[PDB]
RNA sequence: UUCGUUAAAGA
RNA sequence: CGCCGCUAGAGGUGAAAUUCUUGGACCGGCGCAAGACGGACCAGAGCGAAAGCAUUUGCCAAGAAUGUUUUCAUUAAUCAAGAACGAAAGUCGGAGGUUCGAAGACGAUCAGAUACCGUCGUAGUUCCGACCAUAAACGAUGCCGACCGGCGAUGCGGCGGCGUUAUUCCCAUGACCCGCCGGGCAGCUUCCGGGAAACCAAAGUCUUUGGGUUCCGGGGGGAGUAUGGUUGCAAAGCUGAAAC
C-alpha cells in the first residue's frame, strides 16, 4: 500500500526544512541507499560504505567510487578521455 | 561484429533446446577433466584466477576457449536461464556448429 | 624624426628550383639597442601570389612564406603553406552542384607535420537534360575517404621538397581526377589550402639541403 | 611525471616543486588539466581547480584521473547536528558568532 | 487594443486576485 | 634619400589594404611582410565633417596623399587587399574603395593584382540587430 | 470506351503487378548450367540468398535487390 | 482571404526552415522565405578598369570578380527596388532576363 | 528626418 | 591578451553625442585563450508522428519505400478515460560568460519618450540533469479505403533499351540519355464538379442528400472571465457558467 504520495524517503523529516531542500535531498538520499550492480561479481550487493567508498556483499572487492554514486557522470567522462589519450598515437 | 555477437546468441539459442550442456565452474571441471566437453565458453568479467585455470585446462585438455565480450548476467540471458553463469560447456551441439566455425 | 630615413632595407630569396630565387624587398626598423634587427625578421611571414615564381602559371593557388633567417642582408625564406585566391574559392560554387569536401593530418619524411585540404565539384556530363547532377552521398563518403587515402600514401613518405614539387602542377588533383572517374565525373579538384602546424628544429644545414 | 602524459589529461594530487610527494588538488572531486608542454626550459602549464593557470616543472608527478568522493557539496547539510558532527570531526573551526551581534 | 495584450492584462488582474486571495482568504 | 633602387626598371612593391566602410575608408600602405605600415590616411584625416568623411572626395584627398608619401618614401608598384566590415555587418565594400583605386591608379603607384581579402565568417555568428532588427 | 474485357498484351505487360486483372507475378525459374562438370539447377529469378553448387562449392547467385545478378554468365532458360 | 498559395516561402514537405539573418535591417528571415540573390560585380568600375589597365604592371592578364551573396528580407528588398510588386496575372511569372 | 485632432447626423 | 610598425583620430547615425585614444585608440603582421556557431554547396530537395533535423569519422539501435511463386491467416480503421514526445520563452541545481540581449543606465529626435536610432550591460541565449505542456504548434484544411482528366519535371527503389562516357580488355557495378511500375514532396491547364467567392484532382463523387469512425461550432460582447475540481516550485496549464 502507497502510504506517501510526494515526500517518499523523506518522510522521516516530516514538516522540517522545506520542500525544495527536502526533493533536492530525496534524489540523492536514494541514490545513497540503492544497492548497485557489481560489476565484478555479477550480483547486487553495492552496499554504501563511508563517503566516496563502495562496498559490495560478496567477493569483498571495495571500490573508491562517488560521493552519493558509483559512478559519477564527470568520472565516465574523465575515464573516456583517459582511454581516448591512451590509445591516441601511442602517447 | 554485431553479425558475429547475433551469430553466438543464434548458436546458444539452438544449443539451449536441442544440444546438451553443462552449467557453472563445479560442473565444467568434471567435463574438461573427463574430457567429454569440446568447447567451453567464459564471460568477460569471471576472474583472472579462474580464467586463467580454465583456459589451463582447456589448452591441456584440446578444448576450444570461446570469450564472451559481456557481464555473466547477459551471459544467464544468452543462455537462457534467469540466473547468472560465467563458465559453459557445450559437450554435445545438437545442430549448431560452434565446434565447427570458431576452432 | 623621420623614421624612415633611419629605417634598413633587406631583400627577400625564396627558397630552391621554384623558377627563381626573388620575392620582394622589406622594411627593417635597425639594429638599435636592444632589440636586435634579425628579432623581427624571423617572424614576419609572406603571402604571394604566382605569376612571378612558376614560370607562367595561373594567378592563383597562393603560397605561404617564413623567413627562416637572414645571411649577408638576404633575408632567406621557406615553406609554411599555400592558400588560394578569394575570388577562385567563392567561383566555381555552382548553386546546383554536390560540393565535396576532405581534410587530413599527415607526418612528412622529417619532422613537419601538416594538414592539408581538399575540394570537389560535380560535373554536368555533355549532353545532360537533368539540371541538378547530384549524388546519392554514398559516393560522396567513398569520395571523402578516398581523397583522405591518396594524400596519405603522397605526403607520408616524401617530405618538404618532393611535396611542394608536387604541388607545382597540381600533381594530387590530377591523381584524385585519374582516380575520382570510376565513381563520379567530378570537376576541378583542388587543394584550396594545405598549412604546417608542427616544426622540428631550425636546422641551417637542412635549409642548406634545401637549396642545392 | 607531466612530461610523459599528452595534453588535456586529467590528473590530480599533483606536485607545486618535485619530489614533495602531492600537494596540488588533493580535495574531494578536483582535478588538474594539463597544457602546454615545453622541450626546452621545462615547464608546464596546469588548470588548478580554482581556475588559475600555474607553471610548473615537467618532473613533478600526479596520479592520473580525479579525487574520488565527488559530489560532497550536493546534499544540504539540512541541519545543526550533521554540521556539528562534521565539524567536531574536522577541527574547532565553529564560533561562528556574527560580529555585530 | 490587441487580444493579446487584452489577455496578457486580464493575466495579470488574475495573478493580483489570485494574491489578494491567499492575502486575505 | 633615393631608397633602395638605383637605377629603375624593376618594381618595388608594397601591399595596399583598403578597408573600406561605410561610416570611414582606410587606405594603408604596408611591405610585403605585413608590419612595417608605410602611410596610412583616413578619411577623417582630410575631410573636417565626419559625416561627409566616408565620401569618395575624402577617398581622392587620403589616396592623394597617401600617393604623395609613398613616392616620397620611394617604392613604385602596388599589390592591393580589399576588405570591409565583413564579420558580421555587411560583405559588400563601401562607397570609397571604388574611388578610391582610381585615385591610386591615377598619380602613379602601377598596380599589380587585386585580392579582395575579406573577412569571411563560416557560419554567421551572432548578429548585431536582433530578432526584428533594425528599424529605420 | 476502352476495352477492358479484352486489352492490350503490351500494356497489360507495362501495367503494375496486383493493378492488373490476372495479377501474374514478374518472375521466373531459371537454369543455371555451372560449366563445372553437369549440373543444371534450377533457380528464382529475385534470389534472396546466396546460391552455392553442391560440386563445385562457387556462388552462382550473388544477392541482390530486385533480382540476383550471376557470377560469369551461365546460361538459363524460362520455364513457365 | 489567401494572396499566394505558396504563402511566400518554399516550405511544403519540412516544417522548419533555419532562419538566415538579412543583409541592411539584419533581421532573421527563414532562408526560403528571404529574397537570396547573388551579385557578380566587377571588383573595379568600367569607368576605371582602363585606368587601371593602362597604368598596370601586367599586360592585362589579371580580372578579379567579386562574388556576393546578397541576402535580403521582403521587408527591405521593396523599399531596395528587388522585388517590386506586381498584378494577380503577374505573381506567377519567373525570372527577367 | 518629423508633422497631432475634428462628434452626432445628414442622399 | 602578448610582441612589431606607423600615426591623429577611431565606432556611430539622416545628423551629432554618450564610448576608446601621444599612457598609442583604430589599422595592418605573428601567436595564444575562450565559448557560441556550421554560410556559400541549400533547391517550391530529403527524413521524422509532430515539435524539429546540415563540418568529418566511428559505434549504437530504428524506419519509410522497393523487389519479393517469403511467412502468419482477419490478426483490421477511428478512438471517452489514460499514456509518450512536444519550438521558443519561463522555473530549480551544477560548469562558463564569445556574441547578442528582457529589465536598467545614458547619448539623441520630438510639444512630450519611458519607444523606434546609437554606447555599455543584468537574467537568458551554451552544455548536463528535472519541471512546465503553451504558439499564426498553419495546409488557419482529422484518420483509413475506393473512383473520377491531361502534361512536364524532381527525390527512392525495381525493370527493359547492338546509345554515349569512363579502367587494361571480356567481366560486374559507376555517370548521362529514353520509357514503364509503386508510393512521396510539389507545379501548369481544364466547363469533372463543388463553393458566397477567393480557390480547390480535392475544399469533387451532396436535395439525384447514408463507406467507417473521432473531436468540436449555434449572432457579437461579457469570457477563455468568475466560482469550484485538478496539475505545477511558481508563472500558469486543463475543465469552465451566469447576470446583463
Ligand atoms: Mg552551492
Ligand atoms: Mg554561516
Ligand atoms: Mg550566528
Ligand atoms: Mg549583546
Ligand atoms: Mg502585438
Ligand atoms: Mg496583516
Ligand atoms: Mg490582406
Ligand atoms: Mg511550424
Ligand atoms: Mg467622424
Ligand atoms: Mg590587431
Ligand atoms: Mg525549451
Ligand atoms: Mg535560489
Ligand atoms: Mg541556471
Ligand atoms: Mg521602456
Ligand atoms: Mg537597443
Ligand atoms: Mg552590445
Ligand atoms: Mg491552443
Ligand atoms: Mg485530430
Ligand atoms: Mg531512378
Ligand atoms: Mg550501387
Ligand atoms: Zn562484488
Ligand atoms: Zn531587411
Amino acid at each position: 500500500a502507497k502510504r506517501t504520495k510526494k515526500v517518499g524517503i523523506v518522510g522521516k523529516y516530516g514538516t522540517r526544512y522545506g520542500a525544495s531542500l527536502r526533493k533536492m535531498v530525496k534524489k540523492i538520499e536514494i541514490s545513497q541507499h540503492a544497492k548497485y550492480t557489481c560489476s565484478f561479481c555479477g550480483k547486487t550487493k553495492m552496499k554504501r560504505r563511508a563517503v566516496g567508498i563502495w562496498h559490495c556483499g560478496s567477493c569483498m572487492k571495495t571500490v573508491a567510487g562517488g560521493a552519493w554514486t558509483y559512478n559519477t557522470t564527470s568520472a565516465v567522462t574523465v575515464k573516456s578521455a583517459i582511454r581516448r589519450l591512451k590509445e591516441l598515437k601511442d602517447q | 561484429t554485431k553479425k558475429s555477437l547475433e551469430s553466438i546468441n543464434s548458436r546458444l539459442q539452438l544449443v539451449m533446446k536441442s544440444g546438451k550442456y553443462v552449467l557453472g565452474y563445479k560442473q565444467t571441471l568434471k567435463m574438461i577433466r573427463q574430457g567429454k566437453a569440446k568447447l567451453v565458453i567464459l564471460a568477460n568479467n569471471c576472474p583472472a584466477l579462474r580464467k586463467s585455470e580454465i583456459e589451463y585446462y582447456a589448452m591441456l585438455a584440446k578444448t576450444g576457449v570461446h570469450h564472451y565480450s559481456g557481464n555473466n548476467i547477459e551471459l544467464g540471458t544468452a543462455c537462457g536461464k534467469y540466473y547468472r553463469v560465467c563458465t559453459l560447456a557445450i559437450i554435445d551441439p545438437g545442430d549448431s556448429d560452434i565446434i565447427r566455425s570458431m576452432p | 624624426v623621420d623614421p624612415f630615413s633611419k629605417k634598413d632595407w633587406y631583400d627577400v630569396k625564396a627558397p630552391a628550383m621554384f623558377n627563381i630565387r626573388n620575392i620582394g624587398k622589406t622594411l627593417v626598423t635597425r639594429t638599435q639597442g636592444t632589440k636586435i634587427a634579425s628579432d623581427g625578421l624571423k617572424g614576419r611571414v609572406f603571402e604571394v601570389s604566382l605569376a612571378d615564381l612558376q614560370n607562367d602559371e595561373v594567378a592563383f593557388r597562393k603560397f605561404k612564406l617564413i623567413t627562416e633567417d637572414v645571411q649577408g642582408k638576404n633575408c632567406l625564406t621557406n615553406f609554411h603553406g599555400m592558400d588560394l585566391t578569394r575570388d577562385k574559392m567563392c567561383s566555381m560554387v555552382k548553386k546546383w552542384q554536390t560540393m565535396i569536401e576532405a581534410h587530413v593530418d599527415v607526418k612528412t619524411t622529417d619532422g613537419y607535420l601538416l594538414r592539408l585540404f581538399c575540394v570537389g565539384f560535380t560535373k554536368k556530363r555533355n549532353n545532360q537534360i537533368r539540371k541538378t547532377s547530384y549524388a546519392q552521398h554514398q559516393q560522396v563518403r567513398q569520395i571523402r575517404k578516398k581523397m583522405m587515402e591518396i594524400m596519405t600514401r603522397e605526403v607520408q613518405t616524401n617530405d618538404l621538397k618532393e611535396v611542394v614539387n608536387k604541388l607545382i602542377p597540381d600533381s594530387i588533383g590530377k591523381d584524385i581526377e585519374k582516380a575520382c572517374q570510376s565513381i563520379y565525373p567530378l570537376h576541378d579538384v583542388f587543394v584550396r589550402k594545405v598549412k604546417m602546424l608542427k616544426k622540428p628544429k631550425f636546422e641551417l644545414g637542412k635549409l642548406m639541403e634545401l637549396h642545392g | 611525471p607531466v612530461g610523459t602524459m599528452p595534453e588535456g589529461t586529467i590528473v590530480c594530487c599533483l606536485e607545486e616543486k618535485p619530489g614533495d610527494r602531492g600537494k596540488l588538488a588533493r580535495a574531494s572531486g578536483n582535478y588538474a588539466t594539463v597544457i602546454s608542454h615545453n622541450p626546452e626550459t621545462k615547464k608546464t602549464r596546469v588548470k588548478l581547480p580554482s581556475g588559475s593557470k600555474k607553471v610548473i616543472s615537467s618532473a613533478n608527478r600526479a596520479v592520473v584521473g580525479v579525487v574520488a568522493g565527488g559530489g560532497r557539496i550536493d546534499k544540504p547539510i539540512l541541519k545543526a547536528g550533521r554540521a556539528y558532527h562534521k565539524y567536531k570531526a574536522k577541527r574547532n573551526c565553529w564560533p561562528r558568532v556574527r560580529g555585530v551581534a | 487594443m490587441r487580444a493579446k495584450w487584452r489577455k496578457k492584462r486580464m493575466r495579470r488582474l488574475k495573478r493580483k486576485r489570485r494574491k489578494m486571495r491567499q492575502r486575505s482568504k | 634619400s633615393l631608397g633602395p633602387q638605383v637605377a629603375e626598371g624593376e618594381n618595388v612593391f608594397g601591399v595596399c589594404h583598403i578597408f573600406a566602410s561605410f561610416n570611414d575608408t582606410f587606405v594603408h600602405v604596408t611591405d610585403l611582410s605585413g608590419k612595417e605600415t608605410i602611410c596610412r590616411v583616413t578619411g577623417g584625416m582630410k575631410v573636417k565633417a565626419d559625416r561627409d568623411e566616408s565620401s569618395p572626395y575624402a577617398a581622392m584627398l587620403a589616396a592623394q596623399d597617401v600617393a604623395q608619401r609613398c613616392k616620397e618614401l620611394g617604392i613604385t608598384a602596388l599589390h592591393i587587399k580589399l576588405r570591409a566590415t565583413g564579420g558580421n555587418r555587411t560583405k559588400t565594400p563601401g562607397p570609397g574603395a571604388q574611388s578610391a583605386l582610381r585615385a591610386l591608379a591615377r598619380s602613379g603607384m602601377k598596380i599589380g593584382r587585386i585580392e579582395d581579402v575579406t573577412p569571411i565568417p563560416s557560419d554567421s555568428t551572432r548578429r548585431k540587430g536582433g530578432r526584428r532588427g533594425r528599424r529605420l | 470506351a476502352k476495352d477492358l474485357l479484352h486489352p492490350s498484351p503490351e500494356e497489360e505487360k507495362r501495367k503494375h503487378k496486383k493493378k492488373r486483372l490476372v495479377q501474374s507475378p514478374n518472375s521466373y525459374f531459371m537454369d543455371v548450367k555451372c560449366p563445372g562438370c553437369y549440373k543444371i539447377t534450377t533457380v528464382f529469378s529475385h534470389a534472396q540468398t546466396v546460391v552455392l553448387c553442391v560440386g563445385c562449392s562457387t556462388v552462382l547467385c550473388q544477392p541482390t535487390g530486385g533480382k540476383a545478378r550471376l557470377t560469369e554468365g551461365c546460361s538459363f532458360r524460362r520455364k513457365q | 482571404t489567401k494572396k499566394r498559395r505558396n504563402n511566400g516561402r518554399a516550405k511544403k514537405g519540412r516544417g522548419h526552415v533555419q532562419p538566415i539573418r538579412c543583409t541592411n535591417c539584419a533581421r532573421c528571415v527563414p532562408k526560403d522565405k528571404a529574397i537570396k540573390k547573388f551579385v557578380i560585380r566587377n571588383i573595379v568600375e568600367a569607368a576605371a578598369v582602363r585606368d587601371i589597365s593602362e597604368a598596370s604592371v601586367f599586360d592585362a592578364y589579371v580580372l578579379p570578380k567579386l562574388y556576393v551573396k546578397l541576402h535580403y528580407c521582403v521587408s527591405c528588398a521593396i523599399h531596395s527596388k528587388v522585388v517590386r510588386n506586381r498584378s494577380r496575372e503577374a505573381r506567377k511569372d519567373r525570372t527577367p532576363p
